[PDB]
RNA sequence: AGUAGUAACAAG
C-alpha cells in the first residue's frame, strides 16, 4: 500500500498543502501517488531550509527553540513560497 | 368636413407610415391579482395538442405524463405536437449535409467552452426561482443560497469553480434520500389598527433550516414559478410565462451555447444576429432570392406568424436534437447536453396564488391557495374556473402544482427551437415538385420565400411547408399569417417595402428618464436620440425637439428646473442659491438647475466633459469630490451597464459614457415592505457586503479582474495583509509597535481559520 | 519500484440513479429506455 | 361609487 506510506512517514500539514497544490493542477493524489511524494519531499526539503532561521531587528540570522512562543520571532529569513495556493 | 386619420395612407403607403398604427404613448396593458387563472389554461391548452399521444404514470414522482413525440398524425388545422421523430432527424440530416462539419465543430467549441465555465456565470442570469423560499430570486441570490443549502447535504462541487462539479452536485442531489435547506419564515406580532378589522398582522421574517424528503426536492428541482406578462403590447388578453430553478441553468447554458454555434453559421438563421447586423443578413437574403427566381415565373413571402409555438413543441424532441447534433463527441458531454432536456420532459407547473372568492352582500373576499383548490364545491367557482378546473383534475398534484411534461413554457431553449424551424426551411422542396422555398426564422417568427412559374405553384410550395412543419410540432397560423409577390413582408416587427423601412414608435418609450441616475439618465436620454437619428431615420428637427422633451421630462423627473426658473421645491430652493452663487452658470449640470448646452453635433460627449472648461473651481472641486458619499462601491458594470426595455423584447443592457460625480448616486434597496421588519434579512445583505468589501480593501483588483482561487477567503486575505504589514515594517511605513500589534493580531487570525 | 517506474484524465460526469430513471422515462413513443433512444439516432437512416 | 376588465384595487 502507497497510500499508507505518505501517511504515516510525513506530516498531516505537508500531506494536505501537496494534495491542495496537486488539486490546482488538476492532478488525483488517490490514483496517482507517484506525484504526491515527489511534492511532500520538495515541501518538506523547503520547509527544513527556512524552520527556525529567523531575522532580528538589525537584519542579522539567528535559529529560534521548538518552545518559543510565535510573539518573540516575527520575521523568518525566508518566505515558504512552494505550497501555497497558485494566485497567493 | 369630417377628418379620417387613414386618408394619410391614400397619399403614403402604410410600410411608409408604419409608425402612426403603433399606438406606444398609451399604456401598456396590466393584468391584477392571480395569474392561475391563465397558468390552467396554458396546463390544459398544452395536454389538448397532446392528449391523443401515450398517458402514463411517472415512477419518480407520481405525475401523469403525456407524450405526443410519434404519436398519431393530426386529422385537422388545430395545434398538433405528434412530431415525427423520423423527420426531425431527416430535417437535421439534410442541415449536416449541407453544413458539413458543423455539428461537430459546434459540439466542440460548446464542450470546451464548458470545461473552462467557472459557477459564477450562473449570475448573469435574470429572476430564478428558488426552490428553497418557493419565490423567485435574482440568479446570484437563488445561486448561493443553493450552494450554501448543498453544504448542509455534503455537495461541495461549488468549490472546485468550475460548472462541469457543479452540475454534478445538482443532478447527484436526485438521489439524496432528504434534503435539508436554508429557508424563510416570519413571526407574526398583532398590533392595533385604525380600520374596520381593527387590528394588524406585523411580520418578522427569519432565516431557519427546513428538511424535504427525496420526492419532495425532486418535484422542487422540476417545478417552473408561473405569473402573467405584464406592459405586453399588441395583445387584447393576458398569457401566463415561467420561470426556471437555477439547478437546469448551467445545462440550459450549454444546449444555447450549442445552438448558438449551428445557428451563427445557418444562412437563414435570424438570431443571435440582431439590428444592423439582422436587417443587412435578410436584406441580402431577399436580394438573393429576387435575382435566383426563375424567368417567367413568380417570387412570393409568407410573411409567417407560428400559433402556440412553446405549447407544441416537445423536451423529448430537443433530448433527440442534443443526441444527433453531439453524435462525435464524449459520451460525457453527450450525457450533459441530455440533462437539460430531461428535467424538461418531468418539469411541474406552480399554479400561482389561486382564485379569490368573495361574497358582495358581506362585503368579504378570500384567497383560496392553489392546494385548496378543490377544497370548495366547483359550483361556487365561475363557468370558466369550473370549466378548467374539471380539466386541470387529471395533471393536478395534491401539493397545488400541475404536471407539465409537454410543451415548454419557460421556453429558454430559443437558439435550438430556431435550429428545429431552419431544419423544416432546409427542406426546400417535397416530392421533386417544380417548386423551391427558402426564408429567416428567429425563434417563433419566419418569412418564407417560395420560388416558382405560377403563384398557384407557389400555395402547392407552402402547403407542403405547413404540412412539413407539423411533423416537426411546429404550427404555422392560418389567421396571423398571409402571401404576396416578394418585394414587401414583415419580420419581428420589421417592415420591408424594396428594403427596411424606419419604425420610430417601436422605439418611442425608450426616449424616457430611464430611471438609473441623473447623471446615467441624461448619457442614456442623448444617446437614444443620437441612436435613432442612426438607425431609425429621426431627423435633425424631431432630434432637437427630442433633447427638448427629455431636459422637460428629466427637469420635472429630478425636480432640477432652471436657476432662474420661479418653480417651487425643496431641491428648486438650493438650486435657487446654487444659480446666485455661482459666476460660471454655463458650467453647471441641468441636474445642479444649469442650462441645456446638448444639440445634435455634441450628443456623444459626456455633459460634465462638455461643461469642465465652463465650471467654477469650488463648484467642480464639489460635483467631482474623489470621496463624495453619494456614489458607494462601483461595480465595472456600475458605471458603464444600465438595463434599457424596450416596446417589443426582452430587457436588454445597454452602454452609456458618464463620468463619476455626486449625481451618479443609488437609490436604496427596495426594503420597505408594509408591516414587514427586514432587520433579519437586512443583516444577511449588510454580512456578505462587508465581507466583500473588507475582501476589496486587501485585493484592490477585485472590483476590476475576478479573483480566482478554491481556498478560502480569510486565507487570501490574511496571507496578502501578513506580506503587507512584513514589507511596510522592513520598508519602514509600519512602526515597531504597529508591526508587533498586527502580527500579534494575524496570529488569533491565522488561528481561527484552523 | 513505484517511484522509478501519467495518465489521460477523462472528465468524470456520473449520471445517478433518479437522473437515469428519469431520462428514461423522458425517450419519445417506441422507445422501452434511453440507451435504445441514443442507439436509434446514432445508427438508424431516417431517409423519405 | 368608481377605476378598470376574464381580476383586482377602492389601505394593511
Amino acid at each position: 500500500s502507497m497510500d499508507t506510506f505518505i501517511t504515516r512517514n510525513f506530516q498531516t500539514t505537508i500531506i494536505q498543502k501537496a494534495k491542495n497544490t496537486m488539486a490546482e493542477f488538476s492532478e488525483d493524489p488517490e490514483l496517482q501517488p507517484a506525484m504526491l511524494f515527489n511534492i511532500c519531499v520538495h515541501l518538506e526539503v523547503c520547509y527544513v531550509i527556512s524552520d527556525m532561521n529567523f531575522l532580528d531587528e538589525e537584519g542579522k540570522a539567528y535559529t529560534a527553540l521548538e518552545g518559543q512562543g510565535k510573539e518573540q520571532n516575527l520575521r523568518p529569513q525566508y518566505e515558504v513560497i512552494e505550497g501555497m495556493p497558485r494566485t497567493i | 368636413m369630417n377628418i379620417n386619420p387613414y386618408f394619410l395612407f391614400i397619399d403614403v403607403p402604410i410600410q411608409a407610415a408604419i409608425s402612426t398604427t403603433f399606438p406606444y404613448t398609451g399604456v401598456p396593458p396590466y393584468s391584477h391579482g392571480t395569474g392561475t387563472g391563465y397558468t390552467i389554461d396554458t396546463v390544459i391548452r398544452t395536454h389538448e395538442y397532446s392528449n391523443k399521444g401515450k398517458q402514463y404514470i411517472s415512477d419518480v414522482t407520481g405525475c401523469t405524463m403525456v407524450d405526443p413525440t410519434n404519436g398519431p398524425l393530426p386529422e385537422d388545422n388545430e395545434p398538433s405536437a405528434y412530431a415525427q421523430l423520423d423527420c426531425v432527424l431527416e430535417a437535421l440530416d439534410r442541415m449536416d449535409e449541407e453544413h458539413p462539419g458543423l455539428f461537430q465543430a459546434a459540439s466542440q467549441n460548446a464542450m470546451e467552452t464548458l470545461m473552462v465555465t467557472t459557477v459564477d456565470k450562473l449570475t448573469q442570469g435574470r429572476q430564478t426561482f428558488d426552490w428553497t423560499v418557493c419565490r423567485n430570486q435574482p440568479a446570484a441570490t437563488a445561486l448561493n443560497t443553493t450552494i450554501t443549502s448543498f453544504r448542509l447535504n455534503d455537495l461541495n462541487g461549488a468549490d472546485k469553480g468550475g460548472l462541469i462539479p457543479f452540475c454534478q452536485d445538482i443532478i447527484d442531489s436526485l438521489d439524496r434520500p432528504e434534503m435539508t435547506f436554508f429557508s424563510v419564515k416570519n413571526i407574526k406580532k398583532k398590533l392595533p389598527a385604525k380600520n374596520r378589522k381593527g387590528f394588524l398582522i406585523k411580520r418578522i421574517p427569519m432565516k431557519v433550516k427546513d428538511k424535504i424528503t427525496k420526492v419532495e426536492y425532486i418535484k422542487r428541482a422540476l417545478s417552473l414559478n408561473t405569473m402573467t406578462k405584464d406592459a405586453e403590447r399588441g395583445k387584447l388578453k393576458r398569457r401566463a410565462i415561467a420561470t426556471a430553478g437555477i439547478q437546469i441553468r448551467g445545462f440550459v447554458l450549454v444546449v444555447e451555447n450549442l445552438a448558438k454555434n449551428i445557428c451563427e453559421n445557418l444562412e437563414q438563421s435570424g438570431l443571435p444576429v440582431g439590428g444592423n447586423e439582422k436587417k443587412a443578413k435578410l436584406s441580402n437574403a431577399v436580394a438573393k432570392m429576387l435575382s435566383n427566381c426563375p424567368p417567367g415565373g413568380i417570387s412570393m413571402t409568407v410573411t409567417g406568424d407560428n400559433t402556440k409555438w412553446n405549447e407544441c413543441l416537445n423536451p423529448r424532441i430537443f433530448l433527440a436534437m442534443t443526441e444527433r447534433i453531439t453524435r462525435d463527441s464524449p459520451i460525457w458531454f453527450r450525457d450533459f447536453c441530455s440533462i437539460a432536456p430531461v428535467l424538461f420532459s418531468n418539469k411541474i407547473a406552480r399554479l400561482g396564488k389561486g382564485f379569490m372568492i368573495t361574497s358582495k352582500t358581506k362585503r368579504l373576499k378570500a384567497q383560496i391557495p392553489c392546494p385548496d383548490l378543490f377544497s370548495i364545491p366547483l359550483e361556487r367557482y365561475n363557468e370558466e374556473t369550473r370549466a378548467k378546473l374539471k380539466k386541470l383534475k387529471p395533471f393536478f398534484n395534491e401539493e397545488g402544482t400541475a404536471s407539465l411534461s409537454p410543451g415548454m413554457m419557460m421556453g429558454m431553449f430559443n437558439m435550438l427551437s430556431t435550429v428545429l424551424g431552419v431544419a423544416a426551411l432546409g427542406i426546400k422542396n417535397i416530392g421533386n415538385k417544380e417548386y423551391l422555398w427558402d426564408g429567416l426564422q428567429s425563434s417563433d417568427d419566419f418569412a418564407l420565400f417560395v420560388n416558382a412559374k405560377d403563384e398557384e405553384t407557389c400555395m402547392e410550395g407552402i402547403n407542403d411547408f405547413y404540412r412539413t412543419c407539423k411533423l416537426l410540432g411546429i404550427n404555422m397560423s392560418k389567421k396571423k399569417s398571409y402571401c404576396n409577390e416578394t418585394g414587401m413582408f414583415e419580420f419581428t416587427s420589421m417592415f420591408y417595402r424594396d428594403g427596411f423601412v424606419s419604425n420610430f414608435a417601436m422605439e418611442l418609450p425608450s426616449f424616457g428618464v430611464a430611471g438609473v441616475n441623473e447623471s446615467a439618465d441624461m448619457a442614456i436620454g442623448m444617446t437614444i436620440i443620437k441612436n435613432n437619428m442612426i438607425n431609425n431615420g429621426m431627423g435633425p428637427a424631431t432630434a432637437q425637439t427630442a433633447i427638448q422633451l427629455f431636459i422637460a421630462d428629466y427637469r420635472y423627473t429630478y425636480k432640477c428646473h432652471r436657476g432662474d426658473s420661479k418653480v417651487e421645491g425643496k431641491r428648486m430652493k438650493i438650486i435657487k442659491e446654487l444659480w446666485e452663487n455661482t459666476k460660471g452658470r454655463d458650467g453647471l449640470l441641468v441636474a445642479d438647475g444649469g442650462p441645456n448646452i446638448y444639440n445634435l453635433r455634441n450628443l456623444h460627449i459626456p455633459e460634465i466633459v462638455l461643461k469642465y472648461n465652463l465650471m467654477d473651481p469650488e463648484y467642480k472641486g464639489r460635483l467631482l469630490h474623489p470621496q463624495n458619499p453619494f456614489v458607494g462601491h462601483l461595480s465595472i458594470e456600475g458605471i458603464k451597464e444600465a438595463d434599457i426595455t424596450p416596446a417589443h423584447g426582452p430587457v436588454k443592457k445597454m452602454d452609456y459614457d458618464a463620468v463619476s460625480g455626486t449625481h451618479s448616486w443609488r437609490t436604496k434597496r427596495n426594503r420597505s415592505i408594509l408591516n414587514t421588519d427586514q432587520r433579519n434579512m437586512i443583516l444577511e445583505e449588510q454580512c456578505y457586503a462587508k465581507c466583500c468589501n473588507l475582501f476589496e480593501a486587501c485585493f484592490n483588483s477585485a472590483s476590476y479582474r475576478k479573483p480566482v482561487g478554491q481556498h478560502s477567503m480569510l486565507e487570501a486575505m490574511a496571507h496578502r495583509l501578513r506580506m503587507d504589514a512584513r514589507l511596510d515594517y522592513e520598508s519602514g511605513r509600519m512602526s515597531k509597535d504597529d508591526f508587533e500589534k498586527a502580527m500579534a493580531h494575524l496570529g488569533e487570525i491565522g488561528y481561527i481559520g484552523s | 519500484q513505484v517511484l522509478i517506474g501519467d495518465v489521460e484524465k477523462g472528465i468524470d460526469f456520473k449520471l445517478g440513479q433518479t437522473i437515469s430513471r428519469l431520462r428514461d422515462i423522458s425517450v419519445p413513443a417506441g422507445f422501452s429506455n434511453f440507451e435504445g433512444m441514443r442507439s436509434y439516432i446514432d445508427n438508424i437512416d431516417p431517409k423519405g
